[PDB]
RNA sequence: CAUGCUUGAGGUUCUAACUCUGGUCCGUAAUCCGGAUCGAGGACAGUGUAUGGUGGGCAGUUUGACUGGGGCGGUCUCCUCCUAAAGAGUAACGGAGGAGUACGAAGGUGCGCUCAGACCGGUCGGAAAUCGGUCGCAGAGUAUAAAGGCAAAAGCGCGCUUGACUGCGAGACAGACACGUCGAGCAGGUACGAAAGUAGGUCUUAGUGAUCCGGUGGUUCUGUAUGGAAGGGCCAUCGCU
RNA sequence: UCGCUGUGAAGAUGCAGUGUAUCCGCGGCUAGACGGAAAGACCCCGUGAACCUUUACUGUAGCUUUGCACUGGACUUUGA
RNA sequence: UUAAAAACACAGCACUCUGCAAACACGAAAGUGGACGUAUAGGGUGUGACGCCUGCCCGGUGCCGGAAGGUUAAUUGAUGG
RNA sequence: AACCCACUCCCGUUGAAAAGGUAGGGGAUGACUUGUGGAUCGGAGUGAAAGGCUAAUCAAGCUCGGAGAUAGCUGGUUCUC
RNA sequence: AAUGGGUCAGCGACUUAUAUUCAGUGGCAAGCUUAACCGUAUAGGGUAGGCGUAGCGAAAGCGAGUCUUAAUAGGGCGUU
């Protein structure tokens, strides 16, 4: 960060924005990850008893990436709109 | 001494000469005053700065009057 | 041991997908002799410049 | 010299405008209608303090 | 207005707290130290804690750079011209000048008009005031230095007026970075004009100060069990010869 | 392990040109070897060090002011 | 251990502080010196036998005195939000 | 004269000696010289005051620790193509 | 005629630990890899954790998009 002794960067620019402290219990799953957990069942100890999210994890939101392998129900996770539209696609309910 | 001042350069003159390839938004010439006058196609800043408003090529014309320089776009 | 993150420069470049992210200088104070073209144009977040990365990498301990 | 004055609209609106002005030679409060982007009309701003 | 209930301030006195580097008794064989008893002072002094003043007695430090050696003197940021070699840029303690503002109209628009100066005639004013005529074409003017501009006048006058608007922004010029400069066009609302249209400050180039921190006006953000709040974030803005 | 005149990081035993001169000691004198000694003390520099000064800055021992505590009784003047 | 002097001391002079558990000095303190002294005594400061003398200024900065008024700390907490 | 000191010249300077010697010199009953034992010391002591002395060391002793302090400054940095 | 070296022999200066980034070379591969620890103790277990498969925004949040904005306008960053 030395410059000289002209003024440097990290002090030349203003700070900015606040760290949030609610998403550092959020997870993200990809619905190419559905196909993994054990059986037709996707939940947060579900998804906990594979390794897909950490243990630490308490909300978790499918969006849409690849596509879901087989038909599975979704109990008390969010999707998105894509997300949930390619899941009863092939099978697989939604409920709670 | 009591001398020893100056001011920065500006960099004035002529950016693009007679023939080149222009774009709308192009500036030609910077200038104090008006060395040049807008012609067809160029617009004058409000510095007095010429600029293209449409595209082609450069003209570089004296004519009409109080023999006044333009600055003028014509077609490719 | 362990590399030590500079506080103040982490506070200032937000790492993306893109780079990193400030915001601009001159918008504190001395505002109203300001056009308001020149204060509407530094007000969003721009990319680091390509020879600004190396210094500010190597201070956030990210090489 | 010429001091900080400030208007404010005369909506509801806390929007306001900057500029400077000579208080010696003009006792006058400046009342001058100007454009309000919440409401989105043109509407009458009054002189106040920049404190 | 005496009264009854309290407290603030002062003075006077008393002894019982504390003080005695005062006497005599004991421990004891002892100018220490304790205990007892006389004597004096006495809620004072003195010590703890909180606080204002004084305090080189003592201490940790600072006290710029350029520079035909250092000191003394001068300079340190910005604008205009020359040096600068007909694109841009280009140094010296090289040669000359300016700025650290002003303007609610000195801005926008529509309409209208040409200056300085010379001569001749005319009541006092007389080389020079206001008036008439001829010539003149810019030798005038531009808020402010200099350079470059100025007839669609960019100069002058009048009516209406707030575009000295909000969100942007194709594309460029400059440039180590941070900053900087120009801008067609799109959307919202406007002002002048019958209308094409013009208007995102002033003929242009100086009139300026990063970050941190703190203050004020808004807010579909956050807010340490939960509902709020405090605090923080985002937008606007104020405080550094 | 010569002199001179030039050249040359600018005052040459060692370079160019030239002139002199068999090899080696001893006793003496100090003109040169920018001779020996001491990483110049003069001058400048280092965002070096000490010690000294004061109405430089920031503190401090000591001295002093008042609130509370150790700390009580009575009377009296005045205030709410 | 490159300076023996015109430098220091001195007898004499003056100012100033100190009433005794003295001022003052060394000690986180107990204590000790001053002093087993008591204003003809003790400390500090300047001048420096002797003779003739030592003139004007209290505006600055010190010290001494005064208490009326103006400001002024911890503390207290009326009022308002 | 002894004793204490150190004013001048010369020698010596790798010295006989890390401060002397030979010639002269000052005080020599006093604020004198000296032996033995004791007390005061490192931001401290002592000083008839030269910033002098505190074990050949003094504008802050020596010794061991922090400690391999820090050195934008000198010096050095080892085989081949 | 600026520094250093009288000579010989021996010694004498880019190291190590932990965190990382780039390149070469390998193991697996939308997955890769374990740390303390257990253990026959270089095996094997232990996948807590770390990195990757998705970004935009200060954030709530939405997500092949998101942010700015009155704006499915423009524009910034991202996506085969
Ligand atoms: C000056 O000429 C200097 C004298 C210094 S005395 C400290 N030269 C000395 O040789
Ligand atoms: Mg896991
Ligand atoms: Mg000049
Ligand atoms: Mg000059
Ligand atoms: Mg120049
Ligand atoms: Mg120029
Ligand atoms: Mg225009
Ligand atoms: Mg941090
Ligand atoms: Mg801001
Ligand atoms: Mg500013
Ligand atoms: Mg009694
Ligand atoms: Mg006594
Ligand atoms: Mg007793
Ligand atoms: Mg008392
Ligand atoms: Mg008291
Ligand atoms: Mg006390
Ligand atoms: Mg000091
Ligand atoms: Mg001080
Ligand atoms: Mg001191
Ligand atoms: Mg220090
Ligand atoms: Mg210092
Ligand atoms: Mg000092
Ligand atoms: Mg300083
Ligand atoms: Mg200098
Ligand atoms: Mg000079
Ligand atoms: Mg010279
Ligand atoms: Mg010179
Ligand atoms: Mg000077
Ligand atoms: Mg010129
Ligand atoms: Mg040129
Ligand atoms: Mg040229
Ligand atoms: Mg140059
Ligand atoms: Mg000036
Ligand atoms: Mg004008
Ligand atoms: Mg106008
Ligand atoms: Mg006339
Ligand atoms: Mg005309
Ligand atoms: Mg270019
Ligand atoms: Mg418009
Ligand atoms: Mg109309
Ligand atoms: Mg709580
Ligand atoms: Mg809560
Ligand atoms: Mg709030
Ligand atoms: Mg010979
Ligand atoms: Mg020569
Ligand atoms: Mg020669
Ligand atoms: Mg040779
Ligand atoms: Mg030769
Ligand atoms: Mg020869
Ligand atoms: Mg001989
Ligand atoms: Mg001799
Ligand atoms: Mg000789
Ligand atoms: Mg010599
Ligand atoms: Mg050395
Ligand atoms: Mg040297
Ligand atoms: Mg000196
Ligand atoms: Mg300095
Ligand atoms: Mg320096
Ligand atoms: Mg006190
Ligand atoms: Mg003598
Ligand atoms: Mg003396
Ligand atoms: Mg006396
Ligand atoms: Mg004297
Ligand atoms: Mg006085
Ligand atoms: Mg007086
Ligand atoms: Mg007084
Ligand atoms: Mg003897
Ligand atoms: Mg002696
Ligand atoms: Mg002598
Ligand atoms: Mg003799
Ligand atoms: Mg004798
Ligand atoms: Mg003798
Ligand atoms: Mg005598
Ligand atoms: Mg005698
Ligand atoms: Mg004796
Ligand atoms: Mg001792
Ligand atoms: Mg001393
Ligand atoms: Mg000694
Ligand atoms: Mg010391
Ligand atoms: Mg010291
Ligand atoms: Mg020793
Ligand atoms: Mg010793
Ligand atoms: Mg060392
Ligand atoms: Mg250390
Ligand atoms: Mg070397
Ligand atoms: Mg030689
Ligand atoms: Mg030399
Ligand atoms: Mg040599
Ligand atoms: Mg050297
Ligand atoms: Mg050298
Ligand atoms: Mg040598
Ligand atoms: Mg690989
Ligand atoms: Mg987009």
């Amino acid at each position: 960060g030395f410059e000289g002794g002209q003024q440097p960067l990290h002090r030349r620019l203003p700070k900015f924005g606040f760290v949030s402290l609610k998403a550092m219990d959020r997870a993200e799953v990809r619905t190419s990850e559905l196909a993994k957990v054990e059986g037709d069942v996707v939940s947060l100890q579900t998804l906990k008893d594979a390794n897909l999210i950490n243990q630490h994890v308490q909300r978790v939101k499918v969006m849409l990436s690849g596509e879901v392998g087989r038909a599975v129900t979704l109990k008390g996770i969010a999707a998105t709109k894509g997300a949930r539209a390619a899941i009863e696609a092939a099978g697989g309910k939604f409920e709670d | 001494t009591r001398n020893g001042r100056d001011s920065e350069s500006k960099r004035l003159g002529v950016k693009l000469f007679g023939g080149q390839a222009v774009k709308a938004g192009n500036i030609l010439v910077r200038q104090r005053g008006t060395k040049f006058h807008a012609g067809y196609g160029v617009g004058l800043g409000k510095d007095h700065t010429l600029f293209a408003k449409v595209d082609g090529v450069v003209k570089f014309e004296t004519k009409g009057a109080f023999g006044r320089k333009y600055v003028s776009i014509v077609a490719a | 041991p362990k590399m030590k993150t500079k506080s103040g420069a982490a506070k200032r470049f937000k790492k993306t997908a893109g780079g990193l992210k400030h915001k601009h200088a001159f918008k504190s104070h001395i505002l109203t002799k300001m056009t308001t073209k020149r204060k509407r144009q530094l007000r969003g977040t721009s990319m680091l410049n390509k020879s600004d990365v190396a210094r500010v990498e190597r201070s956030l301990r990210l090489r | 010299m010429r001091e900080l004055i400030r208007l404010v609209s005369s909506a509801g609106t806390g929007h306001f405008y900057t500029t400077d002005k000579n208080k010696r030679t003009k006792p006058e409060k400046i009342e001058i209608k100007k454009y309000d982007p919440v409401v989105r009309q043109h509407v009458i701003y009054k002189e106040a303090k920049i404190k």
